[PDB]
């Protein structure tokens, strides 16, 4: 059907748009999975200068 | 002299024990426990149940 095209086309660029944003929420897992290995270590040393 | 020297010298020595030696009984105490971390690997659950 037109109009049931024309919903498909549009629910499979949303589908799309969320995959757009899936790359995005990719980079911030990746970055804080970079933030939290960081977080490990700083806090290992402030705990040995702690000591 | 010596003997009034001596007297506050003796009484002393076992308070000074006392409250010095027995110190040694325990002085572990200031080590702390383990305080582990997780290094994301403790991601292991959804959303599925959360009362228990």
């Amino acid at each position: 059907l037109k109009d049931a095209q024309e919903k498909l086309e549009l629910a499979e660029k949303k589908a799309t748009d969320a995959e757009a944003d899936v790359a995005s929420l990719n980079r911030r897992i990746q970055l804080v999975e970079e933030e939290l290995d960081r977080a490990q270590e700083r806090l290992a040393t402030a705990l040995q200068k702690l000591e | 002299l010596g003997t009034r020297a001596k007297e506050s010298l003796d009484l002393r020595a076992h308070l000074k024990q006392v409250k010095k030696e027995d110190i040694e009984k325990e002085n572990r105490e200031v080590g702390d426990w383990r305080k582990n971390i997780d290094a994301l690997s403790g991601m292991e659950g959804r959303k599925k149940k959360f009362e228990g």
